[PDB]
RNA sequence: AAACUGCGGACGGCUCAUUAUAACAGUAAUAGUUUCUUUGGUUACAAGGAUAGCUUUGUGAAUGAUAAAGAUAAUACUUGAGCAAUUCAUUCAAGUGAGUUAGGAUGCCACGACAAUUGUAGAGUAACCAAUGAGAAUUUCUGAUCUAUCAAUCAGUUGGUAGUAUCGAGGACUACCAAGAUUAUAACGGAUAACGAGGAAUUGGGGUUCGACAUCGGAGAGGGAGCUUUACAGAUGGCUACCACUUCUAAGGAAGGCAGCAGGCGCGUAAAUUACCCACUUUCGAAUUGAAGAGGUAGUGACGACACAU
RNA sequence: AUUACUUUGAAUAAAAUAAGGUGUUUAAAGCAAAAUGAAUAUUCAAGCAUGGGACAAUGC
């Protein structure tokens, strides 16, 4: 459809092929509020229950630490990693935890 | 020095005054930066009669 | 209460329009006041701007007038006895513009031809 | 008798005739209210005509006529002048009172002359 | 907005008013009378920015309910009297006199008239119509209404106005060959001759103005303020006599 | 012309009753048939108290089942920015139709001019129109 | 000082819940309506009662609570004397692109005045014609995000006649007649973390995203609904009824609506003093003077922007 | 014969963007000062008028 009068299409073909654009499509999809934790939220804030150790993926060897939190908004199970060494004694129960993602974005 | 302009509507004088370092009324003193020379604005009323009328 | 604005329609495709503001008082309206047959009675409405109209409730005497003799004279509603609009006005002898009324020419059928419910009287002619 | 007010000082209206306090749309019409607005009409709980137990406590131009004071007389002295430690008379209001030589010479008859009608 | 408005925004204010952005919230709303909104000027801003007397508005209300100041024959005491077009303006107090007209820089100037010459003014004539009982007459460009105009007066002629006496003295008729003051957009500011005028009925009539030097410029109707006739002006024009610049010698000058 | 319920008569009557008619404005001639014919119209822009004012526009005739008001199809293209390309489009617009037009049918171009609202969408009245070719189905006004 | 009377609180300030051709932006119309304020012009030597403020008796815990009595005034309310505009029926007829048009005349019907007005010294009133005012309000043309796991939608609905109501056109409403109106050029329906615009962030060009928020327009005052005053309110720092809250309490009862300015709880990743002044800008008022948590000043403040120490 | 296209205008709120000038000492700023207010350029998409008819659509 090139031509002069034909932008009816054109406009039409675009709106249909954006929606599979990967990224594009999740930030339009309404289940960043539904399924998303944080949602647009930039951090979290909840409770620790449960302390975890995950062990390291196939080429690294070593254990995790780690802990299982749940939300004050959602009230959802998430896993947060202890971003330093030997943090896991400082860490307790029953005390607020601020979660904000990782360096890949969720 | 400077500007003089009198008024004769309100019965007063304008003035700039520049300082090198009861009838008037003293507004807009400040100097400039550091210290030093200093300005403002005298304005001079004469009569007590104007003044006593012509005064927020 | 009544109001005459088209916010409460349809559009010429049928979508049901949606609310967005309440009723406003620049769109209001009032009841009719059907002028029947009794003792004169008028009462003076207060308009918007303050301007004043005359509702009449009940009304007898008409200042009826000639156009082939060039003549207008008073003359006494009798009844009420053809309506454009409604039969049933016939019935409870409302007075409004274009109803065929009988008179009898004392002072000389009878179309009213004014609005008593905003003029506050009944003018007519001579069919 | 004559009008009242309750057990809790509200009047009682001459127009209702209730025996506890009823609260109706009110206003200065028959003074049970105070419109503190314009037309402000107020569902205030006062008593009806009834005397019932609830009701406990039941309770110069116009100075041309203080006594038949008409005005040829120019009387400054029938009109009252009680006396202050002053000689104080109220005031004789619009009327043909003595001066009068503001009235009638441009404000009322000038009139055809403050008035003028003219081609 | 319930009903008509009584605060007039800084911003909101028509931009030849010379106000500045950050003077203040509001700006001074001039008050219902001959002139329009847009079409006037504020008597408080005359007394404040064009003459520099007061030097808020705490002393511009000093200044007008003494009876100081008179708008064309009448005298008047409104802080935002609407100043319009050329209505004199007298002030016997400063023996100062001054004329509220347009510039070609879009704005408000205040020419100098003398004494003698304060007396009349010219006014336009806006329409003519008949009143009841076969009582016509003429409403003016600043809304006066006056009794038996002459017979040959039509809707958007030109009439010479007196103080005094509230009489009519001349009348110049609206032809091919007078000269006019714009009141207008683009050309609001300018003096020309008329050469042509053309009339689309649907719309719009739209004339041809030439200037004195030879520029020609295009306007509506309604901005059409008739100055005089045979090339001869009625009136003291202002200081650059309403001719336009077109920019050549505008940037180069300022400098020196 | 006269078989309703009231008396059908026209807004400007006069003893001579005479047939009036008004003369418009820029430029369009008085239809013949608005002058001889026996028909009365309220809202016919020459022979009733219905002006024309600023707006004017133009059309083909779709339809020609309502009495004395027809619907108009003006076509016209869409730029649209970001693609530098038109796009067809279409509107309808409810005009009234005086009895004077007699042979006016669908599919026809017609002139059409504004006036003050008569109904809940009739805002414009026909004043002009140019016949065209056939589709076996001659609906008329 | 008070109090009666007049004017104002329908301006201003706040918030963005509703809202998908709705509103809004440009544009044209109002020969389809129009006030308030302001401006120009026109049209008996003075009648009468009662009412507050004023004096006296109280109630109850009371609200900006409350009744009787005795009085006392108007530029408060009426009477009273020297054409304008309104309806109907007929007719004569000149600007405007456009009018049985402004306007005049004929005959009854209705309202029918220019305060029975005011300072010794510095104007006001009653209707009407026209400006105001590009104003307000209705309305014309064009233009808006995604979706077909939305393809057919509407019955006052589309058109006509007559009336009704409105300030006014109009299915805005009622009575009678016809079946019509929209739709693949996306009608109808659904979603929004949708108030719209001037604009902002970023861009070689093209574009993408944001816009509650300085200004303009729209809407609302916890939720609808109905009304009073008046020139403008379907007002809510007005009232009335219900739904949901909240306060004092003498237990009988009373009013209140911080999406105004400070401040509190909760919600949260998320956001400041329970300060002073109308002296700057402007508004209202009986008007040079009174008021303004508008506005200005003062305090916190690493949201940011500019200059600059060791 | 319209329309589209194209060229000129008319009129079009400000603020904001680009800026014309101006030693807030520079700069951010402000429209101030030692009479000037930028002509300030607009304004996507529509609407009015006009010069042209090559490329285009509408039926004769």
């Amino acid at each position: 459809a090139r031509g002069l009068h034909a932008a009816r299409k054109m406009l039409a073909q675009r709106r249909a092929n954006k929606w599979a654009d990967k990224e594009w499509k999740k930030g339009k999809l309404v289940t960043r509020y539904k399924c998303n934790p944080l949602g647009t939220a930039s951090h979290a804030k909840g409770l620790v229950q449960e302390k975890l150790g995950i062990e390291t993926k196939q080429p690294n060897s070593g254990i995790r630490k780690c802990v299982r939190v749940r939300l004050l908004k959602n009230g959802k199970k998430i896993t947060a990693f202890v971003p330093r060494d030997g943090s896991l004694n400082y860490v307790n129960e029953n005390d607020e935890v601020l979660i904000s993602g990782f360096g890949r974005r969720g | 020095t400077r500007n003089l302009i009198v008024n004769p509507l309100l019965c007063r004088k304008q003035v700039v005054v520049d300082i090198y370092h009861q009838t008037i009324v003293l507004n807009g003193f400040v100097t400039k930066y550091g210290g030093g020379k200093t300005s403002g604005f005298a304005l001079i009323y004469d009569t007590l009669s104007a003044l006593k009328k012509f005064v927020p | 209460g009544i109001t005459r604005d088209s916010r409460h329609k349809r559009r010429a495709t049928g979508g049901k329009k949606n609310s967005m503001q309440k009723k406003k008082k620049n769109t209001m309206g009032r009841q009719p006041a059907n002028t029947r047959l009794g003792a004169i009675r008028v009462h003076d409405v207060r308009c918007r701007y303050g301007i004043i109209k005359r509702r009449a409730l009940r009304l007898e005497n008409g200042n009826f007038s000639w156009a082939s003799q060039s003549i207008t004279k008073g003359t006494k509603i009798l009844n009420v006895v053809y309506n454009a609009s409604d039969n049933d006005f016939v019935r409870t002898n409302t007075l409004v513009k274009g109803a065929i009324i009988e008179i009898d020419p004392a002072p000389f059928l009878a179309c009213i031809s004014s609005r008593p419910g905003q003029t506050g009287s009944v003018e007519g002619y001579i069919l | 008798i004559t009008g009242g007010c309750d057990k809790d000082g509200f009047p009682m209206m001459t127009g209702v005739a209730t025996n506890n306090r009823v609260r109706l749309l009110l206003d200065g019409r028959n003074g049970c209210y105070k419109p503190l607005r314009n037309g402000e009409r107020r569902r205030k709980t006062v008593r009806g005509a009834i005397v019932a137990g609830d009701i406990s406590v039941l309770n110069a131009s116009h100075i041309r006529k203080l006594f038949n004071l008409s005005q040829k007389d120019d009387v400054k002295k029938f009109v009252i002048r009680r006396e202050v430690a002053r000689s104080k008379a109220p005031k004789i209001q619009r009327l043909v009172t003595p001066r009068r030589l503001q009235h009638k010479a441009q404000k009322l008859e000038a009139k055809k002359l403050h008035k003028i009608a003219m081609l | 907005a319930r009903g008509p408005r009584h605060h007039l925004k800084r911003l909101n204010a028509p931009h030849h008013w010379m106000l500045s952005k950050l003077g203040g919230t509001f700006a001074p709303k001039p008050s219902h009378g001959p002139h329009g909104m847009k079409e006037c000027l504020p008597l408080i801003l005359i007394l404040r920015n064009r003459l520099n007397y007061a030097l808020n508005g705490r002393e511009v209300t000093m200044i007008v309910k003494n009876r100081t100041i008179k708008i064309d024959g009448k005298i008047r005491t409104d802080t935002r009297y609407p100043v319009g077009f050329m209505d004199v303006l007298s002030i016997p107090r400063t023996k100062e006199n001054f004329r509220l007209m347009y510039n070609t820089k879009r704005r408000f100037c205040l020419v100098p008239l003398t004494a003698e010459q304060a007396k009349f003014k010219l006014c336009k004539i806006e329409k003519r119509v008949l009143g009841t009982g076969a009582i016509p007459y003429i409403v003016t460009h600043d809304g006066r209404t006056i009794r038996y105009p002459h017979p040959e007066l039509q809707a958007n002629d030109t009439i010479k106005l007196n103080l005094e006496t509230g009489k009519i003295v001349d009348f110049v008729k609206f032809d091919i060959g007078n000269t006019a003051m714009m009141i207008g957009g683009n050309g609001m500011g300018r003096v020309g001759v008329i050469v042509k005028r053309e009339v689309h009925p649907g719309s719009f009539e739209i004339v041809h103005i030439k200037d004195a030097k030879g520029n020609t410029f295009t306007t509506r109707l309604n901005n059409v303020f008739v100055i005089g006739k045979g090339t001869e002006t009625l009136v003291n024009l202002p200081l650059d006599k309403g001719i336009k610049k077109p920019l050549l010698q505008q940037v180069n000058e300022t400098i020196k | 012309e006269q078989t309703e319920r009231a008396y059908q008569k026209q807004v400007f009557h006069h003893h001579s009753v005479k047939r009036y008619h008004k003369q418009i404005g820029m430029g369009f001639v008085t239809p013949a048939e608005a002058i001889k014919g026996t028909y009365i119209d309220k809202k016919c822009p020459f022979t009733s108290d219905v002006s024309i004012r600023g707006r004017t526009l133009s059309g083909i005739v779709k339809s020609c089942h309502m009495k004395r008001t027809i619907i108009v199809r003006r076509d016209y293209f869409h730029y649209v920015s970001k693609y530098q390309r038109y796009e067809k489009r279409h509107k309808n617009i409810a005009v009234h139709c005086s009895p004077a037009f007699r042979q006016l049918k669908e599919g026809d171009h017609v002139v059409i001019g504004q006036c003050r609202p008569l109904s809940k969408t009739v805002r414009f009245n026909v004043l002009k129109f140019t016949s065209r070719g056939t589709g076996d189905k001659k609906q008329f006004a």
